[PDB]
């Protein structure tokens, strides 16, 4: 144990708390028989293809989380019986606070009330995520839809207003009288009436010529009105928490498998 | 074996009496020789 | 909704009014303030240089002063300057 | 043990009617040091008792502890019928037996006054305002004439042998 | 068993003391023993005849030398008398002795400097506290 | 004195914080001899300071030199004591008994 | 300096009594003035309100910005600030890209996950390796990590011996190389998925600072062995292992790993709640945004690895606009300057120009001080050796060209000492202080090997020998002296020993030495301040063993815990598990000292108490005292007035005015607000007066305990008067339960008035939204009432609209917690209209918790209403007779808790020593006093061993077999014959599972009796007779129950388990169908429609 | 009667947030013995006998595979001086 990480601070905490250096140790022939595991095949490797695909595509293709998440670990419920505790996601709470919108709350029965007032002039920013094929939102836990933030509201009003209004007024007053931080910064607001009519989302692949497989999201309203071509590919980790899904079929439905 | 010599009294005597109670109704012979192992316990722990 | 708190309580918002607490608070937050240049600013710079450090460690001490001389400085400072200030006043 | 009882007695906390002020300050939960008895009751009493002798205020120099007119020289001189008949009752064996007896009469009287509380009239300074000439006579004899090797040798074998040391007292 | 007394006389009620107390427990600090000659291992067996607490490596060198020492009965270390201990008159020495004619707890330093220090014994019996605990349970 | 109050209250949680003997030991001996002269024993009564006929605090009895209560028309609780007054507001608190 | 001058006088005259006394006075004065957080930060922790147009979007969208810009002056990575940063401010908050634990020789694992440096969430569950699933060690813990790192382990599992032999040729830290190859594998498998012009590894080399030329000419032994490893790394590896990188660029990347990757400590959520040690594992992590900082030994930021596994830094000082953000790469920042700039140190550490590493006396900290005898005042500080200095001028200003110019144009190990009072640098001082330095280093290393091999008693003996002998020869900030203080204080509190006040010295000088040297907030200051107040409270107790006065005041035991909570908030997190467990320590210690007032901004004074003695003497019943005597009580503790009024419910007009001011502050003892403690006891008239006067009824504490949750959390008052399946219970319990039902109803009307006046801010939903942190297991108000046996409360909870099938924690329905309480009526009201069979995430029914507790009328009641007695678990395969077995002989109760009431000396003081606490195993009549028992398991459902009266006395066992035999009898005619043969997860029939656990209970029996308690020694021959008759009959009924669980299953010809049956077609098809039902729940809508 | 019973209920205050779980743990012994593969990983040696390091001869002409990625002229390798040969010259 000859290192400048033993024999020192890591041991003076322990002997203060009255245990031994013989502990914190186990040979690697008791880790396995004490802790039972079940087998992981090539499908865990193939599923892990698209978890780093969300991470690597970060500065250009930002991920979209699910606010309808449980506190229970996946693969234990059936999604028509069993009533877990509803919660807002940790990475969704980070993303909603990062974009500049108020933090909502999730009810016991799974409906998220909107504690905002700016939304009503340009549609909905909390809309259900809808299956690409059958055009019906995913029944999450008790029959209520899995719902996600809408980037259509996000890029149209908030995203140019942070740089144009707040930063230009602050710079031209402080610097004169006395950096490119927000991500993406791509295709402009399309139309305020397109903002007004939006209710559905669709995980699709698209992006053929020089990209191959760069997934996007298709935005719809009532009788299949394809309106917005925004990137914002969906978060497979938060989606799989919402479905207790446990295997490769999420990448099949979402199109993230490559 | 270690240090007690008094709990070894009572467990040997109890295995003696429980064997004997079976050995007086299963068959008409109170001593059957199989109670020698804890008989050796009884005498040595009595003397010590 | 508020409890409609009573008039029989005098809050006083614990700020600078009463001398001892008004310096105890700033003494304890003086340790939590930003230090001046004490960090590693990239480049190293060494000031060890043993021979000038003998002088640079002297450098601040009070005057080395004996009590028999202390009695004669307090006599010449008190008595003589009192005679000057009474003559002026 | 005459000096260890003095060592324990001075080490105890004594304080005025701020006892009741500290009871009201217990429910609140001078102000500099509260617990002192428990902190210094951690090392052996052998070290503390020897330094209780070391810093004693008014001791006697060796030049006049053998004053030829003093009481120590008197008890070796005039009086003391010679050793004849039976037993062993030699000269200073009677007089540093009488000084120990007189020193207990003073020290017990001190302890009785500390139980009442008897606060002193507002160094190592002793318990209450002692004029203790018998204690000073015994202190100087233990201060100039012994050695610590056998003081530690027989008193370490006295504390951790409290049974054998008091049975060899009578046998 | 609640009894209420009324006294005719006021030269019959001498008040003695005002006592204030707290209502929260106060447990004895208990010290499971350590080996005597070498404070290198915790004590595992205490011999009452030797009145000393020893580990396994020291029981086999003290009592396993002569033949009269191998006959000593040895009890487990949680039967040790020194685990009851503060002797609050002289702290940091543990109670090993209980006077039976006085019903008071003493330590070795508490019998030389403290309460039972003057001319005594043959009217002040003392024992080990392990034996004293045996008589409370067996009433 | 602590084990006395522990006995009177059935509580192995009460522990003494201090005391004040408001009687000389010679006065305790005089009261003992008067009790045997009356051919009767001595019973300890553990009263609250505010259960008496007129309540006095500790600072009241030290300064005024007298506990000014008519002991004739006074009722003495023996053996089982009632919980000291206040109690069920602050059970783990400090109280007084005389 | 008052300490400094008292120490030198001790060196002149040792002992001397007044010297060691005035030293002890001056040190604990100094501690009383340094161990205090500022009162503004103090009230900010206990504020408790935290836990309650296009321009406007711009304002709140710009005052959230990342407060850092990565600007590039020269080649450095200088980080600048733009916003005034309060201490405790989250800054970066990222993911760890790749991480490794402290791998070491001897084949030892840190019992945590090798990946994802965390505590495992379930100790008996885990995920598996892809290549060799169960021959390779290092099982995964969660599905968030098995997706994170399964490919970086697939490339590493076959090459683990391949990299092991590489690290021993080129001698290095094995963790330093094993992190580096993981960075090669993970970045290499990221280049497969991204386009080959941009990547993080592309960003790390080229944009980071990357000391290279300072390594070639300075500390050249660093370069040679990294060349030895890289030459090895090129020739017997595939070229894709190192991402096809050049040999010179491989040297660059290997420095990029060593000098940017910090040692983090993985705190554990289960040992925090169990009061044991946090920081269960230590290892390297790497992050891109973490590496974008400059290193400084005087930090403005400290990094951590959170329990959710996010590497983040916070703010230490008060970094204003145009400030700097710096972290210490050194994991032990108390380590001396020579070992900071060690030959094996990372280059970023080796080149650092902080005041501690430039000034020879460590910037006034004076960490290496040895008594200078020439002047006999002050302490002399060491300098850098000339051998060190020549190699070290390559890092500052133009260090590169000054290094090469001296090399071409043109005693070394010995370093000089300089006194800081008179200025003497003689060879006499450098051989005297060197002689002291070698003696204390050799003595500390002697106990270092003594403690590591486990011989702890002599390890403390020679550490205490250092503290007693050298002592005054050492400054009170030394690395040798302070490391002796911390070990000897812990080993004189635990271990054989604890005289107690000598440990109080050694933890007191430790905290002073830590605050004067270590930064303003640190992870280690969490541990040292916690044990400082713990030994202070035990020394307060040992004084109460001695002469019984006051002990230490409340300041010396509360304030060290307060600083421990503030360092928990700044370093680990304001909502992490470690901060909440130290906060429960703070509240339990506050209840023992009876302070009962949270430090807040309000501090409502009463300057007219002297007239309203008509009310103040009434509330505390004390009609005796004077003006000043309880005017102390209002300034020292205004809130104890509120708690006594709330518990002794007074509905007077003056009572409402008193409680009206105290609303926002919760408490300090238990944390329940004024109304919350008013309604916890049944005070229906006071609760009505508060609600209609507008009192707050929705906020919760830090754990999330709203007043309704704490209301159901209260144990039902039992042990009253008279009686009321023979379900008799006390009338005190009857009035308490029904009045609390009226309290819950008044909560419902109070929602209705605040929700019919207008819309939104729905107080109805916020009242239902009342649960708790996973430390207590997400329990709801219906859950709490079910576990407490409150029949009338959970009946009103059902009617008002709380979900009967709501789940908490380990998938528990409230019927599970109702049958665990043992009340028959609570079980009835949960099934009056139902889930008579139901499963948790482990797969248990209310019937199997009925058999576990071994209760006759509970098993009979469930069987009458239709409990399925053939339900087998899907995760344990554990049945109702498998629950009766090992419930006959259970040695561990599993219990939820905020902290241990088992090892706290404060828990025995607060909660008391009575029959109720003995039944709850709070204190123990065992062999040891507190000590450290068997650790069992580290689960957030905290498992705890029962009291050693189960093993000794055959009363609880003999009682338990009598209705266990009868439960087996009533289940014999109801259960089928297949379940009598069915196996569990360890391959046990219900019969020989009971035989096996009877043997294990017998082995633990002989182990407990041999260690013994002196209650066994103090036994009469009649009581020893009655014990041995008790265990003979206990063995009699044990075998009788074994034959009962065996002979029933002897009449079946089928012994094979049902999943090993040769199956009949449709069962193959439907198992595949229900697999895709759970796999893809979204295909339902497209199937029935289209 | 009272005093003892009501004090026990004040002990119930701090056990209020303390709930029985639904764990059912059947502690059954599991043995440790088996092949220890971290032993076998850390006892493994190489057979090539790599010699000591000397000053090196860098190769002047090499395709430019600098920093892992492959730079091309317009689609072909663009044979160019290596950086370590620039360091030697």
């Amino acid at each position: 144990l000859r290192e400048k990480s033993h024999f020192h601070s890591v041991a003076r905490v322990r002997a203060l708390y009255g245990e031994e250096w013989r502990s914190l140790m186990v040979p690697s022939a008791a880790i396995l028989p004490y802790v039972d595991v079940e087998v992981t095949g090539p499908d865990t490797l193939k599923l892990a293809e698209c978890f780093q695909f969300q991470e690597a595509l970060a500065v250009d293709r930002p991920t979209l989380p699910v606010v309808n998440v449980p506190q229970i670990e996946r693969g234990e419920a059936v999604l028509e019986q069993g009533h877990p505790h509803m919660v807002l996601s940790p990475d969704a709470a980070e993303l909603l606070s990062q974009w500049g919108v108020a933090l909502p709350e999730v009810d016991e029965k799974g409906q998220v009330i909107n504690r905002e007032a700016k939304l009503e002039k340009h549609g909905r920013l909390f809309l259900p995520l809808v299956d690409p094929s059958t055009n019906q939102p995913f029944l999450g836990f008790y029959g209520e839809p899995v719902m996600v933030p809408n980037p259509a509201v996000y890029h149209s009003v908030i995203a140019p207003a942070i740089l144009a209004y707040a930063r230009r007024q602050a710079a031209l007053v402080d610097r004169a009288k006395n950096c490119y931080i927000p991500p993406h910064m791509d295709v402009p607001p399309v139309a305020p009436e397109v903002l007004a009519k939006i209710t559905k989302l669709k995980p699709g692949v698209e992006k053929d010529p020089q990209l191959g497989e760069l997934p996007v999201v298709i935005l719809m309203d009532d009788n299949n009105t394809e309106l917005a071509r925004l990137p914002w590919q969906v978060d497979i980790s938060s989606f799989s928490l919402a479905q207790s899904s446990m295997s490769i079929l999420v990448a099949r439905r979402l199109g993230l498998l490559a | 074996s270690q240090q007690r010599y008094s709990d070894a009294m009572l467990q040997a005597l109890h295995s003696y009496l429980l064997a004997k109670s079976y050995y007086t109704a299963y068959q008409s012979a109170p001593l059957e020789g199989e109670m020698v192992p804890e008989l050796l316990l009884l005498v040595k722990c009595c003397g010590l | 909704v508020a409890p409609f708190a009573s008039r029989i309580f005098v809050p006083v918002r614990l700020m600078g009014k009463d001398s001892k607490f008004t310096k105890r608070e700033e003494a304890l937050q003086a340790r939590y303030a930003y230090p001046e240049g004490q960090f590693s600013p990239g480049y190293y710079v060494k000031a060890a240089d043993i021979d000038e450090k003998r002088q640079a460690i002297l450098q601040a001490r009070p005057p080395r002063m004996s009590v028999f001389e202390f009695q004669e400085k307090m006599r010449q400072l008190k008595l003589a300057k009192a005679r000057e200030e009474t003559e002026r006043a | 043990s005459l000096f260890l009882t003095l060592d324990v007695l001075e080490r105890k906390d004594y304080q005025p009617m701020s006892v009741t002020l500290a009871r009201y300050e217990q429910a609140s939960a001078q102000c500099y040091g509260y617990l002192r008895w428990l902190l210094d009751s951690s090392n052996s009493s052998e070290m503390q008792a020897l330094e209780y002798l070391q810093h004693y205020p008014n001791k006697k120099s060796p030049a006049e502890i053998f004053d030829p007119d003093g009481d120590l020289s008197f008890s070796i001189c005039h009086g003391t019928p010679p050793t004849k008949g039976s037993n062993y009752c030699t000269a200073l064996d009677r007089f540093i037996s009488s000084l120990v007896s007189k020193a207990q009469v003073a020290i017990i009287d001190v302890r009785r006054r500390l139980l009442r509380g008897e606060k002193p009239k507002l160094g190592i300074r002793l318990p209450l305002d002692l004029r203790s000439e018998a204690l000073d006579m015994l202190a100087s004899l233990l201060y100039h004439f012994m050695d610590v090797r056998i003081f530690r040798q027989r008193w370490r074998r006295r504390f951790k042998d409290s049974r054998g040391a008091v049975h060899a007292e009578d046998r | 068993y609640r009894v209420l007394y009324r006294l005719k006389r006021a030269d019959q009620v001498l008040p003695t003391a005002v006592l204030e107390f707290e209502m929260k427990p106060l447990r004895i600090q208990v010290r499971q023993p350590v080996c005597e000659m070498c404070e290198v291992l915790p004590a595992t067996l205490y011999c009452p005849a030797d009145r000393a607490q020893l580990c396994d490596t020291c029981d086999e060198r003290v009592h396993s030398a002569t033949r009269m020492l191998a006959r000593h009965v040895r009890v487990p270390a949680n039967h040790s008398p020194l685990q009851f201990g503060s002797c609050p008159y002289h702290p940091s020495e543990m109670i090993d002795s209980v006077c039976m004619t006085c019903f008071v707890a003493l330590c070795p330093h508490c019998i030389l400097i403290g309460s039972h220090s003057a001319a005594d014994f043959s009217e002040h019996p003392l024992i080990s506290t392990l034996d004293a605990y045996k008589m409370v349970m067996q009433d | 004195w602590e084990y006395w109050i522990q006995l009177s209250l059935f509580t192995a949680d009460l522990h003494i914080v201090g005391g004040w003997n408001l009687a000389t030991p010679a006065q305790q001996q005089l009261f003992d001899a008067k009790a045997s002269a009356l051919k009767g024993p001595i019973v300890y009564s553990f009263l609250d300071l505010n259960e008496l006929e007129t309540p006095q605090s500790l600072e009241n009895i030290i300064a005024e030199k007298r506990v000014k209560s008519d002991w004739r028309k006074q009722i003495f609780p023996s053996a089982e004591c009632r919980p000291p007054f206040g109690f069920e507001g602050n059970p783990s608190g400090t109280f007084h008994v005389m | 300096q008052a300490i400094e001058f008292y120490w030198t006088a001790l060196f002149c005259v040792p002992e001397n009594r007044m010297l060691i006394r005035s030293l002890r006075d001056a040190e604990e004065r100094l501690l009383a003035e340094v161990s205090c957080i500022p009162h503004l930060y103090k009230a900010a922790l206990f504020d408790s309100s935290r836990f309650a147009l296009a321009t406007e979007i711009g304002r709140r969208g710009a005052l959230q910005r990342p407060p850092f810009l990565v600007v590039k002056q020269d080649k450095q990575t200088v980080c600048i600030a733009e916003v005034p940063l309060e201490p405790g401010q989250l800054i970066f908050r990222e993911l760890p890209y790749v991480c490794t634990p402290l791998t070491l020789e001897g084949g030892q694992v840190f019992t945590t996950c090798f990946h994802c440096l965390r505590e495992r969430p379930v100790s008996n569950r885990g995920f598996s390796c892809p290549v060799s699933p169960h021959t390779c060690p290092f099982v995964f813990c969660s599905w968030e990590c098995l997706m994170r790192n399964v490919r970086v382990h697939s490339r590493e599992c076959g090459l683990l011996p391949m990299i092991m032999a590489a690290a021993r040729e080129a001698e290095l830290s094995i963790t330093g190389v094993l992190h580096f190859c993981r960075l090669l594998l993970r970045a290499g498998l990221e280049r497969e998925i991204v386009r080959p012009e941009k990547d993080m590894l592309y960003n790390v080399l080229g944009e980071l600072q990357s000391f290279e030329e300072s390594v070639e000419i300075g500390q050249p032994e660093l370069r040679r062995k990294l060349t030895t490893l890289a030459r090895r790394l090129e020739k017997d590896f595939p070229p894709g292992f190192y991402c096809y990188l050049q040999h010179r660029e491989l040297i660059r990347l290997m420095l990029l790993v060593s000098q940017y990757s910090p040692f983090v400590r993985s705190t554990s959520p289960s040992a925090a709640v169990q009061r044991r040690d946090p920081d269960a594992s230590v290892g390297l992590v790497f992050s891109r945004r973490l590496a974008n900082l400059p290193h400084s030994c005087v930090p403005t930021c400290t990094y951590n690895l959170d329990e959710d596994g996010f590497v983040a830094v916070r703010a230490l000082c008060h970094i204003p606009v145009g400030g700097r953000l710096c972290v210490s790469m050194v994991e032990d920042l108390f380590t001396p300057s020579a070992a900071r700039k060690d030959i094996e140190a990372p280059p970023r550490v080796f080149g650092c120009g902080c005041v501690r590493c430039s000034d020879p006396s460590e910037g006034g900290r004076m960490l290496r001080g040895i008594r200078c005898g020439v002047c006999l005042r002050g302490y002399c500080a060491p300098f850098y050796s000339p051998a060190l200095q020549k190699r070290l001028v390559a890092y500052g200003v133009g260090g590169a060209e000054v290094a090469r110019k001296i090399a071409l144009l043109a005693d070394e190990a010995e370093e000089r000492w300089q006194c800081t009072s008179c200025g003497n640098a003689s060879e006499l001082l450098s051989v005297q202080c060197d002689a002291i330095e070698r003696e204390v280093t050799q003595l500390t290393k002697k106990a270092d090997r003594r403690f590591v091999k486990g011989k702890s008693l002599p390890a403390r003996k020679i550490y205490v020998d250092i503290i007693r002998r050298f002592n005054s020869r050492l400054h009170p900030n030394n690395f040798l002296l302070y490391n002796a203080h911390v070990i000897a204080a812990g080993l004189l509190f635990r271990d054989p020993g604890q005289d107690v006040p000598q440990a109080l010295l050694y933890i007191r000088r430790a905290v002073i030495a830590a605050e004067a040297v270590l930064p303003i907030c640190h992870r280690e200051k969490i541990h040292l301040f916690t044990q400082l107040a713990q030994i202070s409270f035990a020394a307060s107790m040992a004084d109460k063993l001695s002469r019984r006065g006051v002990g230490l005041p409340g300041g010396f035991v509360l304030e060290p815990m307060y600083s421990a909570y503030w360092n928990a908030a700044v370093c680990c997190g304001p909502r992490s598990v470690l901060a909440l467990t130290t906060l429960q320590q703070l509240r339990m210690y506050a209840a023992a000292l009876n302070v009962a007032t949270p430090p807040a901004v309000v501090s409502y004074k009463l300057p007219t108490v002297g007239v309203i003695f008509s009310y103040f003497r009434h509330v505390l019943g004390r009609h005796t005292e004077s003006d000043r005597t309880l005017r102390r009580l209002v300034e020292k503790d205004p809130f104890r007035l509120a708690t006594t009024i709330a518990r002794l419910g007074l509905h007077c007009l003056m009572s409402l005015e008193i409680l009206s001011a105290f609303n926002n502050v919760h408490h300090l003892g238990t944390g329940l607000s004024v109304m919350a403690i008013a309604a916890s006891q049944s005070r229906l008239t006071l609760v009505r007066k508060l609600l209609d006067a507008g009192f707050d009824f929705l906020r919760g504490n830090e754990l999330g305990v709203t007043p309704l949750v704490a209301m159901a959390a209260m144990p039902l008052p039992q042990g009253g008067r008279s009686v009321g399946e023979l379900y008799f219970r006390s009338e005190v319990a009857d009035r308490a339960d029904r009045d609390q039902a009226e309290i819950l109803r008044l909560f419902m009307q109070e929602c209705s008035r605040r929700d019919a006046r207008a819309k939104e801010a729905k107080t109805k939903d916020q009242l239902m939204l009342a649960c708790t942190h996973r430390i207590l297991g997400l329990n709801g108000p219906l859950h709490f009432a079910a576990a407490r046996g409150k029949t009338e409360l959970c009946r009103q909870l059902i009617r008002s609209g709380w979900n009967v099938s709501k789940s908490n924690g380990e998938g528990a329905v409230p019927l599970h917690l109702a049958c665990a309480s043992g009340d028959v009526q609570t079980v009835m009201v949960f099934l009056i209209p139902v889930d008579i069979n139901v499963k948790t995430e482990r797969g248990e029914t209310p019937l199997m918790l009925a058999a576990y507790a071994v209760q006759r009328d509970m098993v009979k009641l469930l069987l009458d209403k239709g409990a399925d007695a053939n339900v087998v678990g899907d995760r344990e395969k554990m049945t109702v007779l498998h629950a009766l077995a090992a419930g006959v002989c259970r040695t561990v109760e599993v219990q939820y808790e905020p902290l241990d009431p088992r090892q706290d000396l404060a828990a025995h003081v607060v909660m008391g020593l009575n029959h109720a606490s003995l039944a709850a195993n709070i204190y123990n009549r065992g062999p040891g006093y507190l000590y450290v028992t068997d650790t069992v398991e580290d689960r957030i459902p905290v498992v705890s061993q029962l009291a050693p009266d189960l093993f000794i006395f055959p009363q609880e066992i003999l009682r338990r077999l009598t209705e266990a035999n009868h439960i087996g009898e009533i289940l014999l005619r109801h259960c089928d014959h297949q379940l009598f043969v069915r196996k569990t997860k360890k391959g046990y029939t219900p019969a020989e599972l009971l035989s096996h656990l009877w043997e294990r209970f017998f082995q633990t029996r002989n182990e407990v009796v041999e260690q013994s308690e002196l209650r066994l020694a103090a036994l009469s021959h009649q009581e020893r007779q009655e014990i041995e008759t008790g265990w003979k009959v206990a063995g009699q009924l044990a075998y009788r129950l074994i034959e009962l669980l065996r002979a029933g299953g002897a009449t079946v010809e089928d012994a094979r388990r049902p999943e090993d049956m040769t199956p009949r077609r449709t069962d193959l098809q439907e198992r595949r169908l229900r697999q895709l039902h759970r796999d893809a729940p979204w295909l339902k809508a497209e199937e029935m429609l289209k």
